[PDB]
């Protein structure tokens, strides 16, 4: 799970492995990866659970030329 | 795992890599349901995972190491 870096830091980090397959299907090259989480506590919220603003991040997958060559 | 000394605090354990191993079909049930055919371990990556109940800050952090089964 999300783990805070230091007792008085407030920054949470975690090591995640990119899945080759999510659920009964593979993950494709160049696929758009969106990591969105709901804060429930944004700056405009008077208290927790007032505003339901969501924040997302864009992640790209590796793309390289899959060239195929023959000896002759 | 056996400790190096009375109060060393370092545990040493070892085993020999088999040529053939049985892959687990799924880990979502107990006892595990194993695949019907074995496969040669060469080329596969051998990884260990030591479950640390208390990290430096005193909580659970998952740490392990990675290695590959070479073949000639």
């Amino acid at each position: 799970d999300f783990r805070e870096t230091g007792d008085s830091t407030g920054i949470f980090q975690i090591v995640i492995e990119i899945p080759e397959s999510l659920s009964n299907d593979k993950l494709e090259r160049g696929e758009e990866i969106i990591l969105e989480y709901t804060d429930w506590g944004p700056s405009g919220s008077d208290y927790v659970g007032d505003e339901d603003e969501d924040v997302n991040l864009t992640i790209y997958t590796s793309n390289f030329g899959a060239t195929v060559e023959l000896d002759q | 795992l056996v400790e190096t000394g009375a109060a060393t605090g370092v545990f040493v354990g070892d085993f020999q890599i088999p040529s053939f191993w049985c892959r687990v079909s799924d880990t979502t049930t107990t006892p595990y349901t194993y695949a019907g055919d074995e496969e040669t371990t060469t080329g596969l990556d051998i990884e260990v995972n030591y479950v640390d109940f208390r990290d430096a800050s005193g909580e659970i952090v998952e740490v392990g190491d990675s290695a590959g089964v070479r073949a000639n």
